[PDB]
């Protein structure tokens, strides 16, 4: 079948479907790179056409445009335009 | 100055003369009263017999001090009395300068 | 710090006059002949024994176990101030009933009990009771003072 | 035999007194509220943290302050503009050099989902070029003297006149001035602060208006004085409502107040001082206001006058974080004290206090909804919750929020511990930081560090929290809720939660809100409706349950109407008896139950 | 064969050109000065150090800055008030909250023997409550448009109109506005700064006034543009003179200027930037102004825009200390950079620069008197002093003050040394820090540290100094003088010294001044009168003589008219050939001679 | 022809009721290789040749965040030029208060 | 800095017109018939060969080795601007005297020497020398241009 | 009649070079009453109150530095006693 995910700090081992499931399962936050669920996680802006950047997980879908490419706001009602120029 | 009255350099022509009103209230069983803000004083109100009454007159006091009954910026003429047995409240609906005396027995 | 900017009670002439009245026998007295039980309130004339000034007491039992006491001049030279815009509504009233009467007092019942108000005519006084437990007294120390408009 | 006598002495008016017979203090709360009304429901953002001072320099400074909070990961909802933002203290104006584009500044703050508050004082500069003064003079809306001329005193802009706010025509004029067409540069995320509305008159007797000034209807100023400020508060709040077409809830802070001021917004204790005893006295001052219906109370965090030492500032942030109105403010000649300007150890303790406040916003919001509907104070003296414990009748270094949280902030320099009185026979209290359970009644000596905020949750209560702290409350208002269940000795608990859109009157005009009841008994946690009239479209769900004082279950089962029975994973700490239920995942608008087998 | 062609192209007016044929560059100075006048003699205080920024917030801030200079042992003569001191950029007014008692603030500065400068810009806010605007509008004194309306543009106070300073009736009105009755709150120790007088118009073409606006006499703005600022400078200086009854010398700083602006005060290079290259360019910019008669020149110390690193600020203080106008200034959004806010190492280097400037005040004052009487520039390119040394014709990282001091300030971050070109075939140069003698012509590599200011005194010159540095120049104006004699290869030297009361026209109306000539030859130092018409009552005496390049005498004898021959003690350094004569004790108004036997 | 009368720059219009009225004159300085003066410019003490670029402009203007080493006109204007050689010194004073451009060419 | 805010010489129409004139033989020439020598000044009419507009040259020797050149329209429709308040005084003059003459040139001596000015009539030019050392020449490259006031419209 | 010795241990000058308004000691100790030394100090006795030392450069500078006014004895500025 399929293999489970392990936190990078070694905190635990959880099934794959608890990655980005909008609940924090790893002490280091590594199981939620795409959501705002972990208090110490980070979200990666690829920002094609500019410098890429990491932001706090708490700024994912907070309604504020943090990445120049707007990918941090995908389900918040705020539509961010690409400003990486 | 019952009529024309001056304080410091300011004069009150007081065309209507003395018109003040007052009334007392007795609360048997009550040893603790609270309220009548605003004063930089303790939650439980003190007796005023040995000093000044609590004053309710919205005033701007520069660098106001603590533990005294001087009137500050706001005035809510509501006093609450609490005991082991009951609670009571007095609401004195008056918008003029008001002084409040508190005495024990 | 120099607080001479702000009056003490001694420097406020009306506070000085009022606070000089000390606990004793009140000169105010209720004229039980004037008693009227109205739809919302009880009215009764009060008189200052020395000065013969006539006041009107409006006594009200209210819903939610409240009493309102209002005192004004009978025939004022000019209207006195009544605080507007503070009360959110006309407080709903409860019916008052005479349940006791003697030479010097009238006992009033709010609705159907247990709250009662005893009006003592001479000297003027008010007592508020739940059934037979004294809750509060008005003018018990005789400190009532009403400076009429000269 | 013990008896207390009270005597009221007033300068004019009639004798008019209400006797409120209880018998319980909550009966007195209800009785007074029926007379003068209840606390206006604050918009959610106004229960967050407010950053203020006299004065922020210009638009660039405001934007820099805004960016500083995000760069140092500190939440903040509102930045305040004191009197230097206007053209020479001509209110409703903007300095043409330092605030040349207020709309653009407000737009930038809106893009961060933050608000701004601008000060508007009642005194109007005597100036024939000031359109506000010309209109008020031409329409005869000023307070007058006995000779019929407009009263003129002295305040911030120099010579100034005072609108007659006791005149309904004046209040209507004032309210209409706040329309977006009249108050140019204003926007929906700009709110108002009314200061100096006693009224303060620098060259007047006792720094206020002459007793024989004349108002609407011929009444003297001596007749009306103590409600002048309330009228300013009222007319300002109505203007913020009317500018939106009657949809948006106002926020107005006022310095002067009277009976009934709770209906119009917040108050604070004025110009305090950066000293430890002023920090201490904030509790009895706001408690005395809470008891008389003014629940939206606070004091300047850090003190208005003088410069607080860093430790005092930390302790004042911890104190303010658990008080209703939470604003830092400072005098013109003080040093800058934005919380990131301190050493890292002091920054971290302040950030921790800010995070605790924002996480507790659902709890604060529900307490204020209960104040708005019932007239019960938010901040409470201990004797209100324990009316038969005579040792609580004078306590003022301790207070409770509702019936659920007991707070004893550290208010002494270099303190190594505090003595916390935990009342109640057969009562238990949980230290929210360590989860240690404590039986009452007792006086507990609790050691503290710089980061300590002594807070205890009462057994038998359920506290809702937003555990995902963001940069402002607007960012958080669709986030999932964590429930903290503190079990009683009988293994029971209960709590409420109010939710709405966070800023409109839709909860009242359209019944668009939720009021949930959470209750625990046996081994089951149940969510039901505490008010069926309320429905709300919301993505808020229950992401976590924390149960204090529970044993380890064999299995945890969730049942919600519309869904099959589900199993929940959980974690249990045997040392602290703390049970954590993982991701219930149920909508907050749904009835559900969780059973511990 | 080499030739240079010059072509002038002007928009209107006539062709009107003066050819000044020399043959020497000092002949050209005299020729131009006979046409357009000479540098106005600055009051002594204006040659001290000026502390400025946009903006000092209130009177308390001004008094705190004043106290900071004394608490940190740094001299300062003037504190400046930028546009935020007025009521919403209504000039000639005071903010009623932050500057409510200007007279009290000025009296406190007077008790410290310091001055204040307040900004007054030419643009007048369009405001019917502003008395200045109403008067100018009612008297038709504004610049006009073709339709007959008063021109309206945009500047600091928003919509503003521009007085027609080319109108003599307007200049008279402006001058009379500075009387102590009209400019309420002003006092004799308040001086003026004219900014934005190009004129600056934010929404105008090229940020200035439209070409087809109309002035006095029907002339277009295109005809008069480049003298508009000069007229502002002129009318302001005239107002400071007449407000005193014609007794006090003015100080007015102006941004715009024209030929002849030297007659009215100082100018500076406007809004520069806190960068090293802007520090470098201050020399060629003020040198280019010195060559055309504008000797009272400087640049913002530390840069106006942006925040300088501490090392750059130190180097800018050292540069500014040896330039005519010595003022630190900063933009509204810069951090505070009063000189005591830096680390101790940077404070000390700045204090040392301030002490050097104040000690050289008698030298600066004499150079400006020579500029005032002869039209000779104070700050000079090397080629002015060495017209035949072609290698100096382009030098601009070096300049001379008069003929006595050569300055090469450090203007590079982390520099370990500078390359100093010491010109002159028959010249010797003394390092004023080490007293080392240096032969010319040569390029010398001098190692530097943070505290280094490369300054060399020319052989054959005598430089007077006040070695007792006090908190301001007013405190020092009666103190004794130390003479620094730098011997030529022929063992000769000479110098001058001008003294008066320091601030009035009494030197001209009453001949109340001293002009001394000090001359050394053989083994005799002689003081004689360089102008016998000048007499002055003064306690100033000669307390010390320092002779560079002299041998050890056997005895030193002082001779003064009216006194017996006296013996002076002395000290001699054989390593450096420096002779220090102790306490001559002779009045500066007396003829005297000192003989080395 | 274009701009000789009514002339517009950016959004601003000059009605120019008097039309073209400019005046100009050239001067030759044999033996001179170094000229100085005509402030104010953020430029070198020794003035540069203008043949390949802009002439020096004298028009009192408020230039926000002005840059270095360019002949743009700044806040002040003194129409005085000094010429220096090993043999002699000369000066030219162009007494005109209108907008003035100055060209410098070598030989 | 925003350099589009501020005009270049090409964007200044009068600068563009002036700078478009290229070095060559000047079209201006002095009418030596018009010369008048007073104690304080020499006046002489100039004419543009193509346009026939007439100008007036006022040439002055001044004390302290100075020369003043002033050129205006002969009969302008309106007076042109002359800068006031900059000069502190009326500059003291030095007498000019005719010391050399022909059809196309006139030599003048200032006071008693050594400074002399030679005016060449066609093309118009001025040269200044100490004795016989040429100090500077005026209109030597023929770039003189005087836009007279044209009829309004 | 013995000469004065500087406190720094450097040099010895006659009695009449003490307070003679010229700095002769490297530590400034020969001019406690004047403004002659750059590193000297002047002692405000401030009889009955807190005493204070001030810089020698503030002796007779025309500014009132001591509350007892003794730092201004020959400057034209008359300082009144304000030590209360
Ligand atoms: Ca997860
Ligand atoms: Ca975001
Ligand atoms: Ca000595
Ligand atoms: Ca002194």
């Amino acid at each position: 079948e399929s293999k489970p995910f392990t936190c990078l700090d070694g905190t635990a081992t959880i099934p794959f479907d608890q990655v980005n499931d909008d609940y924090c399962d790893c002490k280091d936050g590594s199981d939620e790179p795409g959501t705002a669920a972990c208090p110490n996680g980070s979200f990666h802006c690829t920002n094609t056409g500019y410098k890429p950047l990491y932001i706090l997980s708490s700024r994912v879908n907070d309604g504020v445009c943090d990445c120049c490419d707007g990918t941090d706001e995908y389900n918040s009602g705020t539509v961010c335009e690409n400003t990486c120029r | 100055g019952a009529w024309e009255e001056t304080f410091k350099t300011h004069s009150d022509s007081k065309p209507y003369g003395p018109t003040s009103v007052g009334l007392d209230f007795s609360l048997p069983g009550m040893e603790h009263v609270y309220g009548i803000p605003e004063h930089a004083d303790s939650l439980r109100l003190k007796v005023t017999e040995g000093g000044e009454p609590y004053r309710l007159y919205n005033l701007d006091v520069f660098q106001y001090e603590l533990n005294n009954p001087m009137a500050l910026y706001g005035s809510v003429p509501v006093l609450l009395a609490h005991s082991f047995h009951r609670d009571l409240g007095i609401f004195w609906l008056n918008a003029a300068e008001t002084w409040v005396d508190i005495s024990s027995n | 710090v120099d607080r001479s900017n702000f009056k003490t009670c001694d420097e406020s002439s009306f506070c000085k006059r009022q606070r000089s009245i000390r606990p004793g026998l009140s000169p105010y007295r209720a004229l039980l002949d004037t008693l009227q039980l109205g739809p919302d309130a009880l009215t009764v004339h009060l008189i200052h024994e020395v000065t013969k000034v006539l006041l009107v007491l409006e006594l009200q039992g209210l819903q939610k176990d409240m009493t309102r006491i209002r005192i004004d001049e009978l025939e004022p030279r000019r209207p006195r101030y009544r605080v507007p815009d503070v009360l959110v509504a006309d407080p709903p009233t409860a019916r008052l009933s005479v349940s006791g009467r003697d030479d010097n007092s009238v006992e009033l019942t709010v609705a159907e009990g247990p709250y009662k108000i005893i009006l003592t005519a001479q000297p003027f006084r008010l007592d508020l009771l739940e059934d037979r437990s004294l809750l509060l007294s008005v003018n018990a120390r005789g400190l009532m003072a009403f400076e009429h408009q000269r | 035999t013990p008896q207390t006598d009270i005597r009221w002495m007033s300068e004019s008016g009639i004798i008019d007194v209400f006797l409120m017979l209880g018998p319980s203090v909550f009966d007195v709360f209800r009785q007074y509220a029926s007379l003068t009304g209840t606390q206006a429901l604050p918009p959610l953002f106004s229960l967050g943290y407010h950053q203020s001072r006299w004065n922020y320099r210009d638009e660039a400074d405001v934007l820099e302050v805004d960016q500083g909070f995000d760069d140092h990961n500190m939440p903040c909802d509102v930045i305040w503009l004191d009197i230097e933002h206007a053209d020479g203290k001509r209110y409703f104006t903007w300095d043409p050099t330092r605030f040349p584009q207020p709309l653009n500044m407000l737009e930038h703050l809106a893009s961060k989902r933050r608000k701004l508050v601008a000060i508007v004082d009642p005194h109007i500069k005597v100036d024939s070029g000031y359109r506000v003064h010309e209109e008020l003079r031409n329409h005869g809306l000023y307070v007058k003297t006995r000779d019929g001329s407009d009263y003129e005193g002295w305040c911030w802009p120099g010579s100034a006149s005072y609108p007659d706010f006791t005149n309904p025509r004046m209040r209507a004029w004032w309210s209409n001035m706040f329309s977006f067409d009249n108050y140019e540069g204003s926007a929906p995320n700009l709110y108002v602060w009314n200061d100096m509305n006693e009224p303060s008159v620098f060259n007047g007797p006792e720094v206020t208006m002459l007793k024989d000034a004349v108002h609407y209807g011929g009444w003297e100023h001596r007749d009306i004085h103590n409600i002048y400020g309330l009228y300013v508060h009222m007319a300002t709040a109505d203007g913020l409502i009317q500018r939106s077409g009657g949809i948006e809830r106002p926020f107005v802070l006022s310095r002067a107040f009277f009976s009934g001021s709770q209906r119009f917004g917040a108050v604070w204790t004025g110009d305090n001082t950066a000293e430890w005893d002023h920090l201490k006295i904030s509790i009895p001052m706001c408690l005395s206001l809470a008891l008389v219906g003014l629940s939206f109370c606070g004091a300047d965090v850090g003190g208005f006058f003088k410069n607080p030492e860093p430790e005092l500032l930390v302790r004042w942030y911890q104190m303010g974080a658990y008080q209703p109105f939470f604003r830092a403010h400072a005098h013109l000649d003080t040093g800058r004290r934005e919380p990131w300007l301190l050493a890292s150890q002091y920054q971290d303790a302040i950030r921790d206090a800010l995070f605790q406040r924002y996480s507790l916003l659902p709890f604060w919001y529900t307490l204020f909804y209960q104040a708005h509907k019932e007239g019960f104070p938010v901040m409470r003296p201990l004797w209100v919750q324990y009316p038969e414990d005579m040792s609580t009748f004078s306590i003022e270094d301790q207070f409770m929020l509702g019936d659920a949280l007991l707070i004893h902030p550290v208010s002494d320099a270099g303190a190594h511990g505090v003595q916390v009185y935990l009342p109640g026979q057969e009562e238990v209290w949980y230290d929210i930081q360590s989860y240690q359970k404590h039986h009452g009644p007792q006086t507990l000596y609790l050691p503290v560090t710089l980061s300590s905020i002594p807070v205890f949750q009462r057994g038998g209560t359920i506290v809702p929290r937003w555990m995902r702290v963001r940069r402002s409350s607007d960012c958080m208002k669709d986030d999932p809720i964590t429930l903290f269940v503190a079990l009683s000795p009988q293994g029971t608990a209960q709590g409420e939660l109010f939710l709405d859109d966070g800023h409109t009157f839709n909860y009242q005009t359209r019944h668009e809100f939720l009021l949930r009841r959470f209750s625990f008994s046996g081994s089951t946690l149940v969510s039901s409706s505490a008010d069926p009239k309320g429905h709300l479209e919301t993505p808020i769900w229950i992401e976590r349950v924390v149960i204090m004082g529970a044993g380890k279950p064999a299995a945890v089962v969730l049942q919600t109407k519309g869904s099959p029975e589900s199993r929940l994973s959980f974690q249990h700490d045997p040392e602290t008896s703390v049970l954590i239920l993982r991701k219930p995942g149920v909508s907050v608008a749904s009835d559900w139950s969780i059973h511990l087998r």
